[PDB]
């Protein structure tokens, strides 16, 4: 009849959904999405990246060779674990820097040892201990060669091994701490003793200082330990008088994506680009609650343990 | 809004439309009808969608870094490795808390904006043939069967041939 | 502003209206007067407590930090600890630099809008029986007594009984 | 934008128009001609060049570091000032990227609304003589020569002259 | 005329504020209000926070136990305030990493001394000297024990100290450099000797060296400070030929809001949660251009002194 | 009925940039500036900041006094530039802090000397070596004075001096390592010894260390290089058995806008703000995508290569 009416509207739902603005702390919209990732199944995904489970072994034991660590010999990782159930069962020993050390042989991503002949001389060699057992059977870390007098005579051992290849080299070795003047004695025939290692670059010098130190699985001795890299072209230049824990060869050290983690948590056969310690979380928001701690293609972690992100209009229904 | 169109001279939205994001209702010789206007919808949406994907966007990738948990009292050394990440979470978390309020204040200015643009589209359309009841509703002054409905949401409506009648309605004795 | 308002069409702003932040003025046979609108007003400055709310508040609270001043040449280490302090403070004088000109743009757009709403709401009222003088106020073609005026200022204006008096002033003998 | 006029119902741009950012285009009795408006075009062009110099800030200038590149493994302290520098690459392109985002949408949605609002000021000037066709253009209904095209782009047009004569053109049985 | 003209409008004032934009510089709103703390009292407020004014002692002088900071013992405190004032007037000592050992003692929040009776045998204790005089009586520090000859003879000590509660204990020890060979056999009877201090995770090893050092106070000596700190069921183990600044205990150690600043500013009874060391400012601002140290729920610091938030339209005036 | 159209339009272009917003990636605006420096001539410009080439001197060779690096004395600069093809000519040297040394002398800003005269009494100084040939005569570290036996004899010796002036003194010396037992004696007579350089606030000994070392331009021998900051009204302490390689003064240590830079790049006659190690850029742009190693006014570095900011409006042309 002369007449016709046409309204104009926008849609409602009966249950919209808080998000924060500019202006208001909070109003209803029709529809957000989540973007703190606040969750996860507690579980590492072993894939994408190379999983290595320590199981019993700090990084640094596998480097020395603790004997009950024998399995992790020229392994390869992305992500080395390490639990808090691991412990030590050589002979005992300190790392200055030991935070360095391992922050390095982490980042390396292997354990890849390459075997070098130093041509000791009238030295006993391959000397074992009662703290460092393989078996009931007295023996030493694995990577470590541990010189004591040949018929009351130690040599003041000079050796040079040089870099003649492309890939940079990294040592371990170390000076023994006797805890008596008689241990000194009986395995070295010298008191003090010294240590000179060298490079065209670097000089490290270590005098070992006898000594009682705490009583562990029989000894009250110690071992200190040092790490040195030689570049191409270089030189290692070891100098020692006595009291030597010389090395065996050099570690391949390579520049990557590795690292290393603290965690307890179990490894499944899933597959996530983001770990934490944790477990594994989706990167599919751009943002995490779980830990400041990630490795790989992650969200960034922030203190908000929810942001909503409104993808809907205003929600206003029935007045 | 800031366009005073949702939650302003609409009253309210109708939990009725589930078709579309922004539509019609119509009263005629008929009866009642009910259609969603896509152009506006599909407008509205391509947006928030664009926004969307902008957000989540895979960056970040990081491996070996700092360590930020320490089972030992070391001092110096230790209180920067802590100052620093302290410091980058901090930042992080004012980003993110800020990013969400300006698209939030955004998304809803826009959809705001979406159904403004419907009605200055429609009210154009409708030349001097209808009136803004001020309700969101236009009050056409000729008869408008619903033939005549469908051509006003799609763009065909011509205005010149109801112009006549509409004009009469408007001015008269009443 | 956006909304060429405030600043805009409307010349300049009543530095006499003490009670409010938008208002009406208005001019009859009876007298010449003057009265704020709550409901702008009060939307205005809710949007503005509001941003003002989240601007404000807690929380940074830190309690044992790096040394931030140094008396001694120490080189590398120091180097750093100069280095990430200065990092962290380049990076919230910007946060702070650009929150302020993001607000600031918004707050000024916002209130422009609050004006051009009132303004809109208000022409919805008058429907046929007034015209945009373009300068920001109406030009109303019947006899409408302080009454009348009040009853535009609440949704009480009741256009059916001006609008055959109305059209007529309009339409005339010119 | 949000306001719907560039790229809205203006259908397209003038690729002839290279005195102004905004201009009127007309057609009468005399013929047909085109001028830029310059009050809009240096609305948009003053807000165009204000944000562009806040951005090109300047400010940094640092000296003495720390250092970024090492030839040798070093480990802790080393991986410090390696997470330090990165943690602020990231911040930094993060603010980069943030930045010509926020400022482009606003740089889009401002040229908009100069574009609105030149559109807004020509029809409250026409009054009652013209109608919005709704693509921009305004049908004027009665004769308007080049002294008329002129006044308007001026802002001097006097409705009250044309308005007898408008009227009648628009009101009869087409 | 059967006419009426309502007009729209806004309000304005005469005395408007300029703002930065996005677009604009300095445009004139109606109100704004100020987001940078800039001013402070210049005095500190004695609560919520727990301050200790350090007086003429710095922490370390407190720790160490010097004469005139006798009134520090067993304190504890939030934010220990050192003043340029401070001195020392005990023996001349040295700390290799002060900074470490004044910042993690600082963080801890306590000097609660636990006495402790090492088992010293053939040696005379509680030495003192000229330098650390209280009174016209001689003394040293209240927190070390001087270890010297008795009956003219220094027998090698071996002493342990197990630390069986469930905290961490934080020994402060040291070494004796004297400034002549005789002063070395007066006191020692030995020629330089080894001083090794161990636990079972730390080790640490010093050797006295005899030489001429700055005269100071009556002495040309100097006193090495160092700091060990003992696990649960770890165990601190001394062994020293001679040379050693004995601890007499342990300070107990655990984490958190402690912490220090340095500062010169009076101290009235107010109330306010940020500290600075030009006093406190009110928090009220969500910035603050006062200093980058603080304590406390603060503003964080930016470079600006002033960053006016506009809380009002455009001001828009008169003709 | 003659009427009459009026139409509002806007600028269009045929040549629209993409540029990038909230919404959407890429959005043809009529006109864009870039915000990214990207490019470098890859030439130093010379001016305004006061370049000085090392050319074949690092800052630490010229510092110690390499005689193939004379030409650097008491010179100034704002940016010490160090050539990867610079090498050391002279005694076989290595400096423990050695990126700390070369720190606090580049941000020092300038290698100005002043002689001072230490009392040595009964020691022959001015030590020479074939390994640091002055053209093939013999001579030493141009700022260091070796000191060796005189007639057979060395006196443990003893000097000190006091810092009168109001400014830091920045005092290098070291302590020579000799490779046998032999040469030990040949030099200062006694087998091994201390060296003790102290100031009222730091203290520094050094023992050293005989064995052999890598053979260098005709020694198997080496210097260790150290550091002393002398306050006003502070005291340098040198006391030293033997082994010492002596300070001949101080160098002005200041405080100001200097650095150093590795960079192999050219200096060319021009003039630029920002200085990179891959040479000058401009900084007309605020972010910059060349290295993030700069020196000067520079624009911030970022991970992105270009980021345009639009102009102008939306460009829609032609239909
Ligand atoms: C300087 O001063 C320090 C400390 O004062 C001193 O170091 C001390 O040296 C002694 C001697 O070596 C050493 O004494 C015994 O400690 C061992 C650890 O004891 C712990 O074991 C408990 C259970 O495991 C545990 O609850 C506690 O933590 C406890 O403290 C202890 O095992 C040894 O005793 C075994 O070995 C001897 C040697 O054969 C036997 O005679 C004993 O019977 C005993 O067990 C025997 O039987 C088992 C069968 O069950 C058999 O299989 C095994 O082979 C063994 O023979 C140690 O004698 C202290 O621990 C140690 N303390 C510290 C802190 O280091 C230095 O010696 C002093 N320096 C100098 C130069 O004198
Ligand atoms: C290695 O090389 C170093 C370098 O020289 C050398 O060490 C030097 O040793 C001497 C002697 O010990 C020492 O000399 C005086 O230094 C003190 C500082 O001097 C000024 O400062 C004081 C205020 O702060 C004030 O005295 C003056 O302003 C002074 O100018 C100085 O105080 C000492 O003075 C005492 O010395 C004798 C000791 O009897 C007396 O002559 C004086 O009166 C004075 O006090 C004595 O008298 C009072 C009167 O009652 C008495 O109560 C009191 O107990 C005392 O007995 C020093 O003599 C140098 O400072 C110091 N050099 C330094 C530090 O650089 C080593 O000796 C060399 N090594 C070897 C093995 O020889
Ligand atoms: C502890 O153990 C270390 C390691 O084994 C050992 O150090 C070694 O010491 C010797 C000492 O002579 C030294 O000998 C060589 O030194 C030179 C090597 O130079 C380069 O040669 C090649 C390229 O040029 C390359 O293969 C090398 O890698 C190296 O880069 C070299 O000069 C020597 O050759 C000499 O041979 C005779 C000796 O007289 C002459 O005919 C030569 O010209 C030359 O030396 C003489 O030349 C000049 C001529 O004007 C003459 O003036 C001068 O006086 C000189 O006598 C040797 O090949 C080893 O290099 C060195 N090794 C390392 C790694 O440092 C220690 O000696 C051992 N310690 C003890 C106490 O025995
Ligand atoms: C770590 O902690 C332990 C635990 O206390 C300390 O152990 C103690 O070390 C001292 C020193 O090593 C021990 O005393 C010595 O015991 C040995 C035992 O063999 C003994 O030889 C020695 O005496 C010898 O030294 C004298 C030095 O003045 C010599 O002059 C003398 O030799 C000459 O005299 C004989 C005459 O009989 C002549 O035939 C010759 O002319 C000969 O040349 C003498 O033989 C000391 O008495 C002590 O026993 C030991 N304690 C324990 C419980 O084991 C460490 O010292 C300590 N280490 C640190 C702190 O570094
Ligand atoms: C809260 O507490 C802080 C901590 O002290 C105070 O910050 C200090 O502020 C003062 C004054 O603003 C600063 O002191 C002055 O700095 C001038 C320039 O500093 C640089 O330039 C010189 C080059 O000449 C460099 O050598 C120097 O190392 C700096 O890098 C100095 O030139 C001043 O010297 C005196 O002499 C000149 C004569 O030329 C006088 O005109 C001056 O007034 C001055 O007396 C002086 O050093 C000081 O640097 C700031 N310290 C810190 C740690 O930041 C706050 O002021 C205080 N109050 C508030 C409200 O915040
Ligand atoms: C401004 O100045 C900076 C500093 O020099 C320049 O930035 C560097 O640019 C170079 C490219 O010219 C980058 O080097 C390249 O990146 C990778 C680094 O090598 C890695 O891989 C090896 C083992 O494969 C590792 O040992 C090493 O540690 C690195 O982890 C390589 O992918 C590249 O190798 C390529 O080149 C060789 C031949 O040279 C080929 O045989 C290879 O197959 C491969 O294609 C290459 O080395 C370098 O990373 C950049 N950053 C630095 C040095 O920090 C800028 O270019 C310069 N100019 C501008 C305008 O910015
Ligand atoms: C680093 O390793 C090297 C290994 O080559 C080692 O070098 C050896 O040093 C010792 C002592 O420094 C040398 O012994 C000397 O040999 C010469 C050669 O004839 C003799 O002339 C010397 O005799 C003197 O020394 C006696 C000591 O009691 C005196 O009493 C006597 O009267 C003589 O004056 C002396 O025996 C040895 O020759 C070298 N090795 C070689 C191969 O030459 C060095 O000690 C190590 N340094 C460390 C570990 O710090
Ligand atoms: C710092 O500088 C000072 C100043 O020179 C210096 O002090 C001097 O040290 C020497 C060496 O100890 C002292 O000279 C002594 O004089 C006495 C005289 O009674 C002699 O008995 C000493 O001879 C010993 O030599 C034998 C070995 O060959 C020993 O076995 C024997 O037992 C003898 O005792 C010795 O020559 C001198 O007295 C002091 N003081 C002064 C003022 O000269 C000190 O050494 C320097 N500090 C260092 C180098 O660390
Ligand atoms: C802390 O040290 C200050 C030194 O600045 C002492 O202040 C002076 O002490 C002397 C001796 O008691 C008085 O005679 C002076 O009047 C004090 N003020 C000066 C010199 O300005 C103060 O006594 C020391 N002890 C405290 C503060 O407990
Ligand atoms: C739009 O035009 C007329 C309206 O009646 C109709 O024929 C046509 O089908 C409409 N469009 C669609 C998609 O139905
Ligand atoms: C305006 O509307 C409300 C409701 O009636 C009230 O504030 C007031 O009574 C009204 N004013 C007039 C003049 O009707
Ligand atoms: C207004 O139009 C007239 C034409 O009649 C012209 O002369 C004048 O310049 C215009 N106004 C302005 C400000 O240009």
């Amino acid at each position: 009849n002369s007449m016709a009416t046409l309204c104009l509207g926008h849609h409602a739902v009966p249950n919209g959904t808080l998000v924060k603005t500019i202006t208001d702390d909070q109003i209803e919209v029709t529809n957000a999405t989540e973007l703190v990732q606040s969750s996860s199944t507690g579980r590492i995904c072993n894939s994408p990246h190379q999983i290595l489970d320590g199981k019993n072994c700090t990084l640094i034991d596998a480097l020395l060779g603790d004997p009950h660590c024998d399995d992790f010999q020229n392994k390869e990782w992305d992500l080395f674990v390490e639990r808090s159930t691991a412990y030590s069962n050589c002979y005992p020993y300190y790392v200055p820097d030991y935070a360095t050390l391992r922050s390095l042989v982490a980042s390396s991503g292997n354990l890849e040892f390459t075997q070098e002949s130093f041509n000791w001389t009238g030295v006993a060699q391959d000397g074992s201990s009662y703290a460092c057992r393989r078996g009931s059977v007295n023996s030493f870390f694995s990577r470590l060669n541990w010189l004591y007098n040949l018929n009351y005579k130690y040599p003041e051992q000079n050796v040079t091994m040089p870099n003649n290849d492309k890939f940079d080299k990294l040592y371990i070795w170390g000076v023994h701490h006797p805890g008596t003047d008689k241990d000194q004695t009986n395995l070295y025939v010298q008191a003090s003793g010294r240590v000179i290692v060298s490079t065209k670059r670097s000089q490290q010098t270590v005098i070992p200082n006898i000594g009682s130190r705490p009583w562990v699985r029989g000894v009250s001795s110690i071992i200190s330990i040092y790490w040195t890299i030689v570049k191409p072209g270089d030189i290692l230049l070891i100098n020692s008088t006595g009291n030597l824990i010389a090395p065996r060869g050099y570690f391949k050290i390579q520049s990557g994506k590795s690292s290393i983690m603290r965690s307890d948590a179990h490894i499944d056969e899933c597959n996530s680009e983001c770990i934490t310690p944790n477990g594994s979380i989706p990167n599919d928001k751009p943002f995490q609650n779980v830990n400041k701690i990630t490795y790989g293609a992650c969200p960034r972690y922030v203190k908000q343990n929810t942001l909503k992100l409104a993808t809907g209009m205003r929600n206003v229904p029935e007045k | 809004g800031i366009f005073g169109a949702i939650a302003g001279f609409i009253e309210n939205g109708w939990e009725g439309m589930v078709d579309g994001w922004y539509g019609f209702r119509h009263q005629n010789s008929e009866g009642t009808g009910q259609a969603a206007d896509l152009k506006s919808t599909q407008a509205a949406i391509n947006q928030i969608t664009g926004k969307l994907n902008r957000v989540i966007k895979k960056t970040n990738e990081k491996f070996h870094q700092i360590e930020k948990e320490f089972s030992e009292v070391e001092g110096r050394i230790q209180d920067l490795e802590k100052y620093v990440e302290d410091t980058k979470i901090d930042l992080w978390s004012y980003n993110a808390e800020l990013l969400v309020a300006l698209e939030n204040q955004h998304t809803i200015d826009l959809t705001d904006s979406e159904m403004s643009k419907l009605f200055e589209r429609t009210r154009r359309q409708l030349r001097e043939n209808a009136e803004d009841m001020g309700n969101g509703c236009f009050k056409i002054y000729h008869k408008c069967d619903n033939a005549c409905i469908g051509s006003i949401r799609n763009g065909t409506y011509d205005h010149d041939i109801y112009r006549n009648e509409a004009l009469n309605n408007r001015f008269q004795i009443k």
